[PDB]
């Protein structure tokens, strides 16, 4: 009975995942697409900056 | 040049210091020679390891020999996936693998089935014909041969070898070993395999281990030049 | 009346057998010379990744096999139209110190491969076979050097001089006051010789009383270790034949008759275009015919 | 040998129903929805620096939060830290052990750590009375190699290991304050949440878990790989994550909606993935190969839009300032770039 | 703990000659750059010369050019330095200053307990026009110090020290590179300044701030000290 503990607790962790909520794929896009179109002004790779402020010039 | 201030310089000089003494431990660190020792738990690893030097993780020993430096380095410790770290001794110059001659009529703890020569043989052929050692050197420890004279009259070899069909002399049986264990590399033209018996040889393990890596870099040197 | 002074009393010929002989051997030579060492080199400088110690010396006898090749179509206009340099003054003694210092160059870093080649098989364990690529280049700048000083004095000397309507320009003359040209024709030959002969037999020697010989690569090493020593033997000796011949002929005879020396001035200058098959020879024997290019 | 049957029917079942409530959960693909947005055009990034110093293959590398200075660890037993706007070596820190595998930059900048096949977590104090750098902590708990470590703050610090298993440790006492042990593989990756109370790890059993940080406990599993996972970074935002695999594919994972939303792969690239990182708007997805070259992928098109080619050897790891001003690679052929 | 020792001095005839050493211990000696400063009977600091780690790069003061040379002996983490012609205007006291250069370091952290020196018988300009400050405790006291060339370089480092003498002690570093706090300094001081105008603000004045302070710049090779600013209770 040495693995029968480590099955039961397995048990009992997917009885864990099982209750978790889950929300629409759509909202998550969503989500995702917001995010990224409010900081893409802030992201100094699809948007390269002058060679004035580029530390690396 | 001249448009750095003077702590920029000063970093500048701290670097190149910096340099000098990476290089200088470079070519200390190239100087020398490294070794991977593989094979089973009780197939002779302890015995060889005491020979050359006359808790868990990665066992280091160094020895010199003949104004050489020698560091073997053991993998016995290590219980994960070997695929995962074995590319992390790509570049040694040689492997060293032990096998127990008598082995060949026990049996694993685990399977009894599954004997310990059959195991050693599969390691063996799994080390051999990897993609990170199609150009390294083998040399080949057959360390239990005392035990093997003993054993091999009341134990025949047929027991590990169904198809075995020679007598029972005792150089007849350590070349079929040592003939079926060299035939698992299918490189045969970038890999040689070196095989020794030992059992409690005093310095002819080391000189074999040095003539053996001599051999290999004199080939290595050669690809230098280009005429190899 | 062969005789002339250029600047001591010296015999001068004008043959016939030259220009039928010369110009064709010698255009082969320059084109088949030109071809492999410009392939070479272009290979070296872009197709190669990382340098090596050995590498350094086998480009540097690349470049001066293709300086020794790229100035000698001037000397096939001095050659088809018998000993007749019309080129000038200048374009004389600065291509004969061009030919002089290339050809020891030339010798020069094959003796240093087969020093490298002896030290990496004899002597494993070393520290010259473990150098880095900025010790390589110092060595290749000093030889470099030693060469050019060795050579420099041929940049001043009385080049164009009129003998019978025509100008010579010409360092190989049978004169008789031992100019040190002719000592480093010989000294270029005889120690170069010696120390490849002897690297040579060593490592064959080694190989053998290790016994790798029966490792197909190690014989095929052997086989293209002898070819350096044939073709340098092959290329170099006969050159040193016929002018040991000469000085011979000017201690017993003398530089007072002339006309003597006419079959041996043919037979040296003849025999002196095996230097420059030499240079053709030698870039497919060191750099193509390798496992590795 | 009976209730063990039943138990593993009753996760059979537990399984299923998970299956059921995740396909139920998922009305609409992320692709469908982005294809109205603009697509990102051609990524033209060109090397700006070269870092040259390691005699051996680069295996690890950690920018700082300053996003000028970053370390870098090397199978030559050496831990070098860099000014990248001037490309001088700042330290040089010679290791006992030189099969280093990891290393870590910790947020503040005054502790450095590394570790390998040797199993031991070495922190190293970077500012001292004295001009040297020296050791100040070493964990010896892991039974197996150390894959990954992330530093929580100047006292903790959160590792992951060969034995199977993830430790958070406390500095000040050198002891493991909790364990997870939810995975049944090799761990060979992890990253640490924006707001440091969740980690994700990737191991070779093909398999991602979201941990809890203070609970100790594994909240969601999240699958879909074929092969080993050796590579894990979370979206900047935080509510999602990405993989790399040997399998030669990426994936995105939603934490809220517990599966898998993009795949990007293409069928000429047949290497695995070494090392994955997001910009800083997580619009760009970075991701290291075998095949020597790393590919710039759009992370709402999963198009490529970009190829980062300069390296002679395998690219083992990658990062992205946290200004998102650069990116540098480092590869086997022991060199590091710094691309803009 | 660190400790630099000097020794030698005493009294020495006019055109003598006389070297003195520094004994170093508790840290890394050879991997700072080392500095002699000079201290005159009453009036401020004044820099001598300097050896870089390795002894790659050594400096020296316009007036010392010559007949003073600097050198180290790193086994035995030993600093020298042998004058020759000895005059009238060489008796001060002399410290032995230790530096260290990287990004983000803090150069002339540590100061000795120097040696008394007795003798028988273009530049970066730092001005601080005010000599004396009279304060109580509990008041906010600004001290300010100007250069004729501005300090403000191109990568962005504007290179001006803050050092404070307390009585009978040897100077200690507060603010180096206008802004950044020296490690064991209270958080109530406060460096800003801009290219030319620099001040130094104290707040929640205590006993123990009573001293001379001194601005330094280091952004050329003859490093110069301004006159110090004397705060008495
Ligand atoms: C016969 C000769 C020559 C011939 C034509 C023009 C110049 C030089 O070639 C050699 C030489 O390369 O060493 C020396 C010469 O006198």
């Amino acid at each position: 009975t040495a693995s029968i503990a480590q099955a039961r607790k397995l048990v009992e962790q997917l009885k864990m995942e099982a209750n978790i909520d889950r929300i629409k794929v759509s909202k998550a896009a969503a989500d995702l697409m917001a995010y990224c179109e409010a900081h893409a002004k802030e992201d100094p790779l699809l948007t390269p900056v002058p060679a004035s402020e580029n530390p690396f010039r | 040049g001249c448009t750095l201030s003077a702590e920029d310089k000063a970093a500048v000089e701290r670097s190149k210091m910096i340099d000098r003494n990476l290089r200088e431990d470079g070519e200390k660190a190239a100087r020398e020679v490294k070794l991977l020792l593989l094979g089973a738990g009780e197939s002779g690893k302890n015995t060889i390891v005491k020979q050359m030097k006359i808790t868990t993780g990665i066992v280091e020993t160094h020895f010199t020999f003949k104004d050489l430096h020698f560091k073997m380095f053991d993998v016995g410790a290590q219980r994960s996936e070997r695929k995962k770290w074995i590319h992390c001794f790509e570049g040694v110059t040689a492997i060293i693998f032990c096998v127990a001659l008598s082995d060949y009529d026990l049996v694993l703890a685990e399977d009894e089935e599954m004997n310990r020569m059959h195991a050693s043989m599969k390691l063996f052929d799994s080390i051999c014909n990897n993609k990170w050692f199609t150009d390294t050197s083998i040399i080949l420890f057959l360390n239990k041969k005392d035990l093997f004279e003993e054993k091999i009259k009341k134990s025949p070899l047929t027991i590990c070898y169904p198809e075995y069909a020679g007598s029972n002399t005792y150089e007849e049986a350590a070349a079929y070993i040592q003939c079926q264990f060299e035939d698992l590399n299918k490189r045969k033209d970038t890999k040689e395999i070196y095989t020794h018996f030992t059992c409690s040889t005093d310095t002819k393990n080391v000189q074999f281990v040095f003539d053996a890596v001599t051999d290999v870099i004199i080939k290595n040197n050669l690809k230098d030049c280009g005429l190899f | 009346h062969f005789l002339e002074i250029d600047k001591k009393n010296c015999c001068v010929f004008r043959d016939d057998f030259i220009v039928k002989v010369l110009p064709p051997v010698l255009g082969l030579e320059f084109i088949f010379g030109l071809l492999g060492n410009g392939l070479a080199l272009w290979i070296f400088c872009f197709h190669l990744k990382s340098w090596k110690s050995s590498r350094i010396f086998l480009f540097n006898l690349a470049v001066a096999d293709f300086l020794l090749i790229i100035c000698l179509p001037f000397l096939m206009d001095n050659y088809v139209r018998r000993w007749d340099w019309k080129f000038g003054d200048i374009p004389c003694r600065l291509m004969l110190f061009m030919l002089a210092m290339n050809r020891q160059g030339s010798i020069i870093f094959l003796t240093v491969v087969a020093v490298d080649r002896y030290f990496r098989v004899v002597h494993p364990h070393h520290a010259l076979n473990k150098i880095s690529n900025r010790t390589a280049a110092i060595i290749s700048c000093l030889l470099w050097g030693i060469t050019i000083g060795l050579t420099v004095h041929l940049l001043k000397k009385k080049m164009p001089i009129q003998n019978g309507g025509a100008n010579l320009c010409s360092s190989f003359s049978i004169c008789h006051t031992f100019q040190w040209h002719e000592a480093m024709f010989l000294l270029e030959f005889f120690l170069p010789l010696g120390i490849i002969l002897f690297c040579s037999a060593r490592i064959i020697w080694s190989l053998r009383q290790r016994q790798m010989d029966r490792h197909a690569k190690i014989k095929r090493a052997i086989t293209f270790i002898m070819v350096v020593a044939i073709v340098f033997v092959i290329c170099f000796l006969p050159s040193v034949v016929v002018r040991i011949r000469i000085f011979w002929l000017l201690h017993t005879s003398g530089t007072q008759n002339c006309e003597v020396y006419r079959s041996v001035d043919l037979a040296f200058f003849i025999t002196l275009s095996f230097t420059y098959m030499n240079s053709m020879l030698d870039p497919v024997v060191y750099y193509f015919s390798s496992p590795s290019f | 040998q009976s209730e063990l049957d039943q138990l593993r029917q009753e996760a059979e079942q537990l399984k299923n129903q998970i299956r059921d409530a995740r396909k139920a959960c998922a009305d609409a693909t992320l692709s469908q929805i982005t294809n109205n947005i603009d697509p990102v055009g051609r990524i033209q990034m060109r090397t700006r620096r070269t870092l040259r110093g390691h005699l051996a293959k680069i295996y690890a590398m950690h920018w700082g939060t300053d996003s000028r200075l970053l370390v870098s660890a090397s199978q030559d037993g050496k831990l070098i830290i860099w000014d990248s706007y001037t490309t001088n070596k700042v330290h040089a820190i010679p290791l006992r052990s030189s099969w280093v595998m990891t290393c870590a930059y910790a947020p503040s900048g005054n502790y450095v750590a590394c570790g390998g096949l040797d199993n031991i977590c070495s922190i190293y104090n970077l500012k001292t009375r004295e001009g040297n750098v020296r050791v100040s902590r070493e964990l010896a708990g892991h039974t197996g190699y150390l894959s990954c470590c992330r530093f929580l703050d100047d006292n903790q610090i959160v590792t992951s290991s060969g034995d199977t298993t993830c430790a958070l440790w406390d500095i000040e006492t050198g002891q493991q304050t909790t364990t997870f042990t939810g995975h049944t593989g090799d761990v060979m990756s992890l990253s640490l949440a924006p707001d440091t109370r969740l980690f994700v790890s990737g191991a070779c059993d093909a398999s991602a878990k979201l941990w809890d940080v203070r609970e100790g406990m594994c909240r969601q599993t999240f699958t879909g790989h074929e092969s080993d996972i050796n590579a894990i970074c979370f979206f900047p935002n935080g509510n999602a994550f990405a993989t790399g695999s040997d399998d030669a594919t990426c994936r995105l994972f939603d934490l809220r909606a517990d599966q898998e939303l993009m795949t990007y792969s293409h069928d000429n690239i047949i290497c695995g993935i070494t090392s994955v990182s997001f910009s800083k708007s997580g619009r760009l997805l970075l991701a290291g190969y075998d095949d020597f070259n790393c590919n710039v992928w759009d992370a709402l098109k999963a198009d490529r839009a970009g190829v980062l080619a300069g390296h002679d050897n395998r690219v083992s790891c990658l990062g992205v300032t946290d200004d998102g001003m650069a990116v540098a690679t480092g590869s086997w052929d022991s060199f590091l770039k710094i691309w803009n | 703990m660190v400790q630099l020792v000097e020794s030698g001095g005493g009294l020495v005839q006019p055109g003598g000659s006389r070297k003195l050493s520094c004994s170093a211990s508790g840290f890394a000696f050879s991997s700072f750059g080392m500095h002699w400063v000079r201290q005159a009977p009453e009036k401020g600091l004044e820099w001598v010369a300097y050896i870089s780690s390795g002894s790659g790069t050594i400096y020296y003061a316009d007036t010392v050019k010559g007949r003073f040379t600097i050198s180290r002996d790193d086994p035995k983490n030993t600093l020298f330095l042998q004058m020759t012609s000895l005059r009238s205007e060489d008796t001060a006291m002399y410290y032995c200053v230790r530096s260290i250069y990287y990004y983000g370091s803090s150069p002339f952290d540590f100061w000795g307990q120097g040696t008394t020196l007795t003798v028988s018988s273009s530049d970066i300009v730092m001005t601080q026009a005010t000599s004396s400050v009279p304060v109580t405790p509990g008041e906010s006291v600004s001290i300010s110090c100007r250069s004729s060339k501005s300090l403000l370089h191109s990568n962005g480092n504007t290179y001006l020290y803050w050092f404070l003498q307390r009585p009978g002690q040897s100077p200690q570093l507060l603010i180096y590179r206008m802004s950044n706090l020296a490690s064991g300094v209270p958080d109530r001081f406060s460096g800003s300044g801009s290219g030319t105008a620099f001040t130094l603000t104290i707040s929640r004045l205590e006993a123990e701030d009573v001293g001379v302070y001194y601005c330094m710049q280091h952004l050329e090779y003859p490093l110069t000290f301004g006159a110090g600013t004397k705060l008495e209770l």
